[PDB]
């Protein structure tokens, strides 16, 4: 009955940084180092980075080394490349492979200067309302860092519940992260009020930002 | 060259069951060798699920919560691993890889040494019925886009001008709405005085429908 | 040794042509679910195996003590010269394979 705990759970760094990764187990790993460090990019099977027991052939890059025994590890990169932004998994072995089992990740990304979002709002199309429901977008464009939050807003009632949001992965040109907050609505309850509006709040804007239109 | 190739997945429904394989090539089923499944569900990380042994004894490892739930096994005939999946529920949607671990010449080997990878195979337990997507525009630097609306299951393809034009596109993860379908939406940054001049065009493609829409975009 | 691996001697044998050469593998079972083998490693660093303790000039006889095994090729060749090695590959309670240091063959 192993867990394997993974942090920090995510890290902005620098090309050129020396980033460490630990791996801490509940229970030692099998004769203290059956534990392996595995890379994974999006859309992508992951790739064993790491396996403490044995050095590997595999062309795995120098600057990648793992260390530890017992129940604590660590994934180090002296020189972080721009090839290295991913999500680096550890995997831990037990007397009985039965308890063998994921970490939970840690996803690194890159680090760079905090950029405020640009705010659009797209209000429902009068093709999508023949179908009895209004799906209101809200795009936080080019973005950093990733934390940001939207609050939807109908003649200045606050909206709870009706609202879903995906965050892009971390773009390759500028590093920034972009957001899409949909607010589904009926058409009679869509058609109810008029102001729609999402409130953006990020790290880069002095206060929140308001982008807003009326029904008409 | 060695190559693992996952295959059998798709839609299956809740409470029913689903046989995963993986076609090994480039490699016999030697004494050192261990096939295993490992899953990840969308967003999630990776989760190892059972091995089996390649060779004579074919020695089954199972990890805990997955015992009684799965069954690995393999052809006799060829080289092949199934992972029989039963009672399948909604935490279940995953990706399923299967991997491989063992060889001759590396020093240690433990079924932690997973070194060649399938592409894997995504599986979703629903009950929603195979639909293709409604397209939508998000009309008007501007910004505009299309939303990809209540189409089940995922993947969903999204291009813009036919390829054309990718600078600025941001196509979004997709969202699982309360009704079982996904939605998700793709937007595009471009300068404010082409929106006369230049014609956008989103190529959304649903393979599971065989559904392919292209919805151009224009101010209102 | 970490993790209790198997060894293989002598490091450097050195045999005339025509005559037997014996290599032994000693690989102390805790499992007692087990399966050895026998490589040849070639300065191109890839592994071919030769035989195996659940089995041809390439013999492994397994030895009164259980721990000790005989690897003998019989005949032995100018163009046998080389590295070898031998793995144990445990199936249970623990699934792993531990290899021996290569030893040479003249």
């Amino acid at each position: 009955a192993a867990q394997l705990t993974q942090s920090p759970s995510s890290l902005s760094a620098s090309v050129g940084d020396r980033v460490t990764i630990t791996c801490q187990s509940s229970q030692s790993v099998y004769n203290n180092n059956d534990l392996a460090w595995y890379q994974q990019k999006p859309g992508k099977p992951p790739k064993l980075l790491i396996y403490t027991p044995s050095s590997l052939t595999s062309g795995v890059p120098s600057r990648f080394s793992g260390s530890g025994s017992g129940t604590d590890f660590t994934l180090t990169i002296s020189s972080l490349q721009p090839e290295d932004f991913a999500t680096y998994y550890c995997l831990g072995g037990y007397d009985d492979d039965s308890d063998n089992a994921f970490g939970g990740g840690t996803k690194v990304e890159i680090k760079r200067t905090v950029a405020a979002p640009s705010v659009f709002i797209f209000p429902p199309s009068d093709e999508q309302l023949k179908s009895g429901t209004a799906s209101v977008v809200c795009l936080l464009n080019n973005f950093y860092p990733r934390e940001a939050k939207v609050q939807w807003k109908v003649d200045n009632a606050l909206q709870s519940g009706n609202s879903q949001e995906s965050v892009t992965e971390q773009d390759s040109k500028d590093s920034t992260y972009s957001l899409s907050s949909t607010l589904t609505l009926s058409k009679a309850d869509y058609e109810k009020h008029k102001v729609y509006a999402c409130e953006v709040t990020h790290q880069g804007l002095s206060s929140p930002v308001t982008k807003s239109f009326n029904r008409g | 060259e060695q190559q693992l190739v996952e295959s059998g997945g798709g839609v299956v429904q809740p409470g029913r069951s689903l046989r995963l394989s993986c076609a090994a090539s480039g490699f016999s089923f030697s004494s050192t060798y261990w096939i295993c499944w490992v899953r990840q569900a969308p967003g999630k990380g990776l989760e190892w699920i059972a091995c089996i042994y390649a060779g004579s004894s074919g020695n089954t490892y199972y990890a805990n919560w997955a015992k009684g739930r799965f069954t690995i096994s393999k052809d006799s005939s060829s080289t092949t691993v199934f992972l029989q999946m039963n009672s399948l529920r909604a935490e279940d949607t995953a990706v399923y890889f299967c991997a491989r671990a063992g060889g001759a010449g590396g020093g240690v080997y433990t079924l932690t040494r997973l070194d060649l990878w399938g592409q894997g195979t995504l599986v979703t337990v629903s009950s929603a019925s195979t639909k293709g997507p409604s397209v939508f525009p998000l009309a008007p630097t501007a910004a505009l886009g299309c939303l990809v609306k209540d189409y089940f299951p995922e993947p969903v393809t999204v291009s813009w001008n036919s390829g054309a034009l990718t600078s600025g596109v941001h196509t979004f993860p997709a969202v699982l709405q309360s009704s079982g379908l996904y939605s998700l939406s793709s937007v595009v940054t471009v300068p404010s005085s082409s929106l006369g001049t230049q014609t956008y065009i989103c190529n959304v493609n649903h393979k599971p429908s065989n559904t392919k829409v292209d919805k151009k975009v224009e101010p209102k | 040794r970490p993790w209790n691996p198997p060894t293989f001697s002598p490091a450097l044998l050195v045999v005339t042509e025509g005559d037997n050469a014996t290599f032994t593998c000693s690989f102390s079972n805790t499992s007692e679910s087990f399966v050895l083998n026998w490589y040849r490693m070639s300065p191109s660093n890839q592994t071919d195996k030769l035989a195996a303790f659940p089995e041809s000039r390439f013999r492994v006889t397994q030895l009164p003590n259980g721990r000790d095994f005989h690897m003998s090729v019989v005949r032995a060749r100018r163009n046998d010269s080389g590295t070898y090695l031998c793995g144990a590959i445990s199936l249970a309670p623990k699934a792993q394979i531990k290899e021996s240091l290569r030893a040479e063959l003249r």
